[PDB]
RNA sequence: UCGGCAGGAGAGGUA
DNA sequence: GCGCATGCTGCTCTTCAAAGCCACGGCGACTGCCG
DNA sequence: CGGCAGTCGCCGTCTACCTCTCCAAGAGCAGCATGCGC
């Protein structure tokens, strides 16, 4: 309940256009990875290697 | 500090006199620091006389101690009782002959 | 080309004798901090052995002056302050550069705001935070787009 | 083959190999054993071209003496380098934190020509380090490898450039020496050759030919053919040697008096001298070669003479002319043409020797100078060899080379592949070469003469593309510096067995055939054409008739580690180049096996990398346990070989022997004895085996993702251990001594239970992040003086204790001034695979594990065999890497086990086929070579050959596919898909390692930010490129608090913290302190900056109120 | 020259590589043909002084407008060009077409 | 420029060891051009910024 | 003087500023950001504020 | 209540 | 056996020599140099 | 005097992260300490 509802921001470098920075609301998993949505990868570039 | 009073910044050429008026004190001796005391030296680059008391509330001596003396000048060190955060704000000068 | 430079010491209210100096001023201490190099000396400032020059010069000129040297030693001497000086100012723009150990340059004080490295583009363009992390990120299907 | 026990790997090879691949590690120790001077060297040498056996350091100490002074009364010289016994084997250096070393000593003598009596005596000479048997020095208790330095070769050099002012072709010259003063001659706009002597402005060529000593008439007379030499002549104006003379005076040396005496030293003491001027033996040579002249005696000297200068000028004009031949008075014939920088022919190799000759000469020259100044200043009679010789600048020299030197590297043994290929690098950086910045386009390309001793494929992806490369296989260096590679002789259409090594400047003058051609049982050509290469690097299709060499094998142009990869030529360049690179971050794994299907080089770069271990003598094995092999020879010598039992590498990784003899088997020179790290019965093995199945598997595996299965962690299949040291100090202090104790003041008792009588853990307890490690306090002076300094885990560790070292002062132990007592610490820990962790294939393919399954929700096979990884297929056709599925069907049909049926003959897909590969087992090991493997007629025809399972049933089907069902729902999936296996590894890219966070922690000093990386709990930079997109969306106070509250505003950061803390409301941000540095700094400079007010009234900005 | 070194020799105003002039003021044209060098001067059909453009190159070639005659006219001497045609083949310049 | 000499097999049957060492002339060259197509690219964004 | 002493050549720069006795307003969003302010723009305008 | 710390250079890598 | 004389290694202090050394594009002042 | 063209010197060349090792030297000058001689 303390992170419910508070938004973190999610940053990739380099940072060319405004869409490198975005907002989420996190949630709790297990692991040591952070889960990303398949269709933010186009706006941050990212691949998965 | 507020930074909604700021309304200009001004820069220019400074002459000997506001060289003369920001220093605290002129510097004589090329020395450093003791290697073995491990503590200023005098007149040196790294005084405390010049540019301030290296502990909170202390000085060169032991006259006076704790925060209870502050304002008074030590009258055979020469250095303020006072915090030791002034040693970032307080500069000297050189006399070129 | 001329005007440009005479015009702007008579509209304003300052003097052209501002290029010639008579006192040099001296930067804080825990600016040029002086650390131990792992419970050993302490290994070079960069910045408190231009200093040390400068005030080893005068120190000398000062002495042969009040002294009744000759003319040639005193107009020598003269000369050595001036570039220990200027290499205090802005060292490697006329002549070589001063060196320390291991033939490496010695960093003046105006390598401190010039550059991709200085203060400007360094320190104060940009900076590090507090409450931040890293991880490697992998895929999630299972999520929403926030 | 070719080595006494060794596993049976069958081989789809056609063609047979007339060599052997030479030693892997040569190059590193040919150039120390001729530094040396050992007899080996000796031996080798006077096997052939027996001229002048001199070594590395003779001929250092025969350039140096003899001494003389300006009277010319005394005289110093050396002779007879020779060395002593190592001090210490190489584990007692590695623990201790020594040097592996041996002492130098020579003779001198001391010559007084005024009396003319002799005293000569053995002076020691400093303690000179040494390279052990596997390339590596030593140096302070860490492993190193030197690099070898690609450099240009000293000589002469032409060009041509076309202006773009007029519009004509200007050429030049530049002779270029070992050490020395810059010629540049050049033609001009108009017609005025003229001459840079020492890039001293410019100057009429006919200056320095009158200053030579040629007059009018002489010049006139034989350079007469052309024009621009009769121009110049014409309009020079200093007819006379002493006037000539002057005039370059007047220029080298300006503003001093000009006298001819002066000038006349001035043009001997520059190029026509001794003491500084020199063309070294290779400038010598290459001179002697260009401008075709006395290349029929020896090779001595090493100045540049006038018939070199006179020649070189010819040759420019002919070449201004253009015409293409040339002959000097009484010489030989040579082409007129311009070269190239980045030929390999004009490209030499600066190997370990001749970089340490370097230094060795520059401490030398130093020693000289100072004994030749302290020669005039003492007395006579009482002068002695050993009081005028000074050892300190040649073991300064020396130390400064091993330390501090960006050739001699810490060495990477993260694997036995990445420390053979570390030593067999060529480097085109360091003190004399390139820089990252100044080096273009064109110096990062693959030269049409790299074949055959360069690498075109391994090389780094990143800002050093191109300025590293890789040694090939069949390569090897000249006594010069050029690489050479051999080819096979071919006379009247048939091909010899007669091998040759030939330089790059000697095979362009001949047509070579290629490897990949059809050859008869006598050795006549098949094809009516082949395909070669000619002169400048042209490919054609001439008629077989032509050909005058042949290359060696297919494989002649890869290194070690891109000969590793099964199915080369399918794969595109980039992705093998990724595959190369790939190959040498893998960790070694608890278990090893070998590859299903490999290329044959496994075995032979594991016995040259040198990581198991080998007999040195036939003999029965009479006793084996897990740390030692005893052999008993025949002759009656009993030789025991111990191990090295979970040994920490440089990288963190486990260096494990283990033995895989009996107690009685017979052991034959050469055979493997023992296994390494990342070894399995002699061959190097990486990686495992696992059953693969292409497909798309509800996004799970999108973009680069892979799926894994729970039988790969239940099983430890993918398991490696890591191992961690920890070290403290113990020193006097002036208000005391720091003892290690277990009596510490200042904590409790319930955490001081796992600590023994002497202050260190006992070995075997289970350390976690914060605990304590040893205890250590410090006296504050003279009770309650005790601070508590003890060492602790850091955070985010944990693991096992498995060995402490303890070093003292008093039980007669080495150990640095001013300490008292060391310590080290191991922790050990076993890590399993996870998300996040990296996994890598030999073709290019990489991704981070996405998902973890269970046994049960992953798709299986018709008798119920679950799948071990999943890998999707939108990535294959668009990055060009086929190799990859290949290898999966080669990979199913050797696991599986096939037999061809021959009732009816050998069917036609299968007649060039061994007949030992008729038929094979299940669980077969099979070998591709590179460029010479299986066909795909062959894996089409053995992929409807294979064998059944326990049931009579056929699972994969003609094309490699199988109908699977669905784990999560029970229905068959409606297509089949492709199942086989592949050879995937772990690479050392590992999410435990990567994760981080912070909310507070340590600040800097002058500028109290945030401290920077993960060891030191730093934070994040906020860069500028991520302030303009906090200023194009708009967020103001988002961009305020990250910049004032959050780094720089100290009084803000703790209010802050408390308001968090009670809940109330964040306040209002304050000034940051950078600002009021840079304002500081900006006042140290002279400069009166102030910040005024709306009505003036300068602020004081210093708070304190 | 295409790509990135155009781009920033179109932000960062430079003169460009092959600078193709333009047509002062309209009027015909006085095409000659030289050794390696043309020599236009055009015709003023204002009424004064031709505007001399000579000296330009052989290499870099003639261009095509949309010429009165209704076609891709290779200027021929006699050629009605109006005030801003580019004669030749070749990125112009900036300042003077200012 | 051009070689007048083709590769006349595709990557499914597999060059020769002249045709794939032919073939890295104008692959290195891509990745190197790439690698100094980011430095260039990325000061015009901070000019123009 | 201070938004272009932090873009290039600050050393001539800061000698011309000198020489001029130049004055700066701190109305940009270089400065505002270097100084430790709202910048003038999105939510830190008067008529949001 | 004593008591209590964090600069440079070089090399190799990942995206 | 005692008294004289001469050399241990830590500690301190101060800074020119001198050979060693060998991208690219744009711009603007400037300076001998020819005419 | 007056053009002038080559020349030289000073600016600029993408962001974030991880691991390792090395950091002046020489010469003089102490306050004692150990050998030899009568
Ligand atoms: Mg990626
Ligand atoms: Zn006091």
């Amino acid at each position: 309940e303390v992170i419910a509802e508070h938004p973190v921001l999610l940053n990739r470098a380099p940072t060319l256009h405004r869409l490198g920075i975005q907002a989420f609301e996190p949630m709790l998993v297990e692991g040591k990875a952070i889960q990303l949505h398949p269709l933010v990868c186009e706006a941050f570039n990212a691949d998965f290697d | 500090l507020d930074v909604n009073f700021f309304d200009e910044l001004r820069i220019g050429l400074a002459t000997a006199e506001d060289i003369r008026q920001w220093s605290y004190g002129e510097v004589k001796k090329p020395e450093t620091i003791n290697y073995r005391t491990l503590k200023p030296e005098k007149d040196g680059l790294f005084c405390e006389k010049i540019f301030g008391p290296t502990r909170d509330w202390e000085c060169y001596c032991g006259k006076y101690k704790r925060v209870r003396f502050k304002g008074i000048i030590c009258e055979r060190c020469g250095v303020e009782v006072t915090r030791a955060k002034v040693r970032r704000e307080r500069m000297g000068h050189i006399e070129l002959a | 080309k001329r005007l440009k430079v005479v015009a702007a010491f008579q509209q304003s209210g300052n003097s052209p004798m501002g290029m010639v100096l008579d006192a040099v001023p001296v930067i804080p201490p825990e600016l040029r901090p002086m650390v131990q190099l792992d419970g050993g000396r302490f290994a070079t400032s960069d910045l408190n052995d231009l200093y040390r020059r400068v005030i080893n010069r005068n120190n000398r000129l000062k002495r042969l002056i009040d002294l009744g040297a000759p003319e040639i030693i005193v107009n020598n001497e003269k000369r050595m302050l001036q570039e220990s000086v200027d290499a205090l100012f802005d060292n490697g723009r006329r002549g070589r550069p001063v060196t320390g150990p291991g033939n490496r340059p010695l960093k003046s004080l105006s390598d401190l705001l010039k550059g991709k490295q200085g203060r400007f583009r360094q320190n104060l363009l940009g900076k590090r935070v507090d409450y931040s992390g890293r991880s490697v990120i992998v895929v999630g299907p299972q999520l929403k787009l926030h | 083959n070719s080595v006494p026990g060794a596993p049976n790997r069958v081989s789809f090879a056609k063609l047979r190999e007339p060599l052997e691949v030479p030693g892997l590690l040569d190059v590193q120790t040919d150039s120390f054993e001729w530094l040396i001077g050992s007899p080996r060297w000796r031996e080798s040498a006077a096997e052939r071209g027996d001229v002048n056996p001199v070594g590395g350091l003779e001929e250092v100490l025969y350039e140096l003496s003899p001494i003389e002074d300006f009277s010319g009364s005394m005289s110093l010289s050396f002779s007879d380098p020779r060395f002593d016994d190592v001090k210490a084997p190489v584990d007692e250096c590695k623990d201790k934190d020594m040097t592996y070393a041996a002492p130098l000593f020579v003779t001198a003598e001391f010559i007084n020509n005024n009396t003319g009596e002799i005293k000569s005596q053995t002076v020691f000479m400093g303690d000179f380090p040494m390279m052990t048997e596997k390339g590596t020095f030593i140096i302070n208790g860490t492993e190193r490898v030197v690099v070898s330095q690609l450099v240009r070769s000293p000589g002469v050099y032409f060009d041509e450039t076309i202006d773009k002012s007029t519009d004509k072709t200007l050429h030049s010259v530049k002779v270029i020496p070992s050490r020395g003063a810059w010629l540049e001659f050049d033609v001009d706009k108009r017609d005025t050759v003229g001459v840079r002597i020492d890039r001293k402005r410019r100057q009429p060529v006919t200056v320095l030919l009158k200053a030579l000593g040629w007059t009018s008439e002489q010049i006139v007379e034989r350079f007469g053919f052309s024009e621009i030499m009769r121009s110049t002549l014409e309009k020079d104006n200093t007819v006379g040697t002493d006037e000539a003379l002057l005039d370059i005076y007047r220029k080298l040396r300006p503003g001093e008096p000009p006298t001819k005496e002066s000038a006349q030293t001035l043009l001997e003491n520059l190029f026509f001298k001794e003491k500084r001027y020199d063309l070294a033996r290779v400038g010598r040579y290459k001179v002697n070669k260009k401008l075709g002249l006395h290349v029929g005696e020896p090779i001595t000297s090493s100045t540049l003479t006038e018939e070199d200068v006179v020649a070189t000028i010819e040759y420019l004009v002919r070449l201004h002319e253009g015409q293409t031949t040339m002959t000097v008075p009484g010489g030989v014939e040579v082409p007129v043409e311009t070269d190239d920088i980045d030929h390999f022919g004009n490209r030499r190799l600066r190997t370990v020797g001749e970089l340490i000759q370097n230094q060795i000469r520059v401490g030398m020259s130093r020693m000289e100078r100072v004994v030749r100044e302290r020669m005039t200043t003492q007395d006579v009679e009482a002068i002695t060899p050993q009081t005028l010789i000074n050892i300190r600048p040649v073991v300064a020299a020396i130390k400064e080379f091993f330390g501090t030197s960006q050739l001699s590297q810490f060495m990477d043994q993260n694997n036995p592949l990445s420390g053979l290929t570390h030593k067999r690098r060529l480097s085109a950086l360091g003190p004399g070469g390139l820089s990252r910045e100044r080096a273009g386009l064109e110096v990062r390309d693959v030269h049409p003469s790299h074949y055959g001793r360069m690498c075109p494929i391994e090389t780094p992806e990143g800002p050093n593309i191109g300025l590293i490369g890789s040694l090939s296989v069949y390569a090897r260096v000249n006594p010069f510096g050029f690489i050479e590679t051999p080819y096979r002789k071919v006379v009247d259409g048939v091909v010899s067995d007669e091998i040759v090594y030939l330089t790059a400047d000697e095979e362009d003058r001949h047509v070579v055939a290629q490897a990949n051609s059809p050859i008869d049982a006598d050795g006549r050509f098949v094809e009516p054409r082949v395909l070669v290469r000619r002169k400048a690097g042209e490919v054609e299709y001439v008629p077989s008739s032509e050909v005058d060499y042949m290359d060696v094998s297919p494989r002649q142009m890869v290194s070690v580690a891109t000969a590793m990869i099964p199915f080369l030529e399918h794969d595109d360049a980039n992705r093998a180049l990724m595959g190369a690179n790939m190959q040498r971050q893998a960790v070694p794994l608890v278990r090893s096996e070998a590859p299903l299907v490999g290329t044959g080089m496994e075995l032979r770069a594991a016995i040259d990398a040198g990581d198991v271990v080998v007999a040195e003598e036939s003999g029965v094995i009479e006793e084996v346990s897990a740390d030692y092999i005893t052999v008993m020879h025949d002759n009656g010598t009993r030789r025991t070989y111990r191990m090295r039992k979970f040994a920490r590498s440089n990288h963190g990784t486990c260096a494990n022997q283990c033995p895989i003899v009996d107690a009685g088997d017979r052991v034959e020179a050469g055979q493997v004895i023992a296994d390494g790290p990342c070894t399995d019965d002699g061959e190097m093995a990486l990686g495992k085996n696992l059953l693969v199945a292409i497909m798309p598997w509800e996004g799970h595996n999108y973009e680069d993702a892979i799926i894994l299965s729970n039988r790969l962690v239940e099983e430890d299949v993918l398991t490696s251990i890591h191992i961690e040291e920890h070290e403290i100090d113990a020193r006097d202090t002036k208000l005391g001594a720091e003892e290690i104790t277990r009596d510490i003041p200042n904590i409790s008792d319930e955490v001081l239970a796992d600590l023994d009588e002497r202050g260190i853990v006992r070995i075997g307890a289970e350390v976690r992040d914060g605990d304590i490690l040893v205890g250590k306090v410090t006296p504050k002076g003279e009770a309650r003086e005790v601070r508590d300094t003890s060492l602790k885990v850091p955070h985010g560790e944990s693991g096992k204790v498995i060995g402490i070292r303890v070093f003292s002062r008093e039980d007669e132990d080495e150990l640095p001034a001013g300490v008292n007592e060391l310590v080290r610490v191991y922790v050990a820990q076993k890590r399993k695979i996870s998300d996040g962790d990296k996994l890598a294939g030999r073709h290019g393919n990489k991704g981070v594990i996405g998902k973890i399954l269970p046994v049960e929700d992953m798709p299986f096979l018709a008798d119920g065999t679950p799948v071990d990884i999943i890998l999707n297929t939108h990535g294959v056709p668009r990055r060009m890497n086929i190799g990859q599925i290949l290898e999966t069907h080669l990979g199913w049909c050797a696991h599986s086990g096939w037999k061809v049926d021959a009732a009816k003959g050998v069917p036609d897909w299968a007649a060039r086929l061994p007949d030992e590969l008729l038929e094979a087992q299940p669980n077969a090991i099979v070998s591709t070579p590179v460029f010479d493997g299986a066909q795909e007629a062959e894996l089409q025809g053995l992929l409807s050959c294979t064998l059944p399972n326990r049931d009579g049933d056929v699972l994969v089907d003609a094309d490699g596919k199988a109908m699977l069902f669905d784990g999560r729902s029970g229905e068959p999936f409606p297509y089949p898909v492709t199942v086989g296996y592949m050879y995937i590894m772990k690479l050392h890219h590992l999410v435990d390692d990567k994760i981080h966070a912070r909310s507070t922690g340590p600040y800097s000093m002058i500028t109290q930010q945030p401290l920077g990386g993960k060891a030191q709990f730093g934070g994040q930079r906020f860069g500028e490129m991520e302030c303009w997109a906090m200023q194009a969306y708009g967020a103001a106070y988002t961009l305020q608090e990250l910049l004032t509250i959050k780094s720089d505003d100290t009084v803000g950061r703790v209010k802050v913290y408390e308001a968090i803390v009670k809940g109330e409301n964040i306040p209002e941000p304050g000034i940051p302190e950078s600002f009021k540095v840079l304002l500081k700094e900006l006042q140290s400079l002279c400069l009166n900056v102030e910040v005024l007010s709306s009505d003036g009234a300068a602020i004081e900005l210093r708070e304190g109120e | 020259t295409g790509g990135l070194p155009r781009v920033q020799e179109l932000f960062e105003a430079r003169v460009p590589r092959g600078k193709a002039p333009i047509a002062d003021v309209t009027g015909r044209v006085r095409l000659e043909d030289g050794e390696r060098f043309y020599k236009i001067t055009i015709v003023p059909d204002d009424g004064g002084e031709e505007v001399v453009y000579d000296k330009i190159s052989k290499r870099q070639r003639l261009r095509v407008f949309k010429h009165e005659d209704g076609s891709e006219r290779v200027l021929s001497d006699g050629d009605h060009v109006e005030v801003g045609q580019q004669l030749m083949e070749g990125s112009a310049d900036p300042h003077e077409v200012l | 420029e051009f070689i007048p000499r083709p590769v006349k097999s595709s990557f499914r049957e597999g060059l020769t060891v002249l045709e794939y060492f032919i073939n890295t002339h104008g692959a290195r060259k891509g990745l190197a051009d790439t690698a100094l197509r980011t430095a260039d690219s990325g000061y015009l964004t901070r000019r123009l910024v | 003087w201070l938004s272009a002493a932090s873009f290039q050549e600050t050393t001539r720069v800061l000698t011309d500023a000198a020489i001029n006795c130049r004055s700066d307003k701190l109305n940009g969003l270089k400065e505002n950001v270097i100084i430790g302010k709202l910048i003038p723009a999105g939510t830190g305008i008067n008529r949001y504020r």
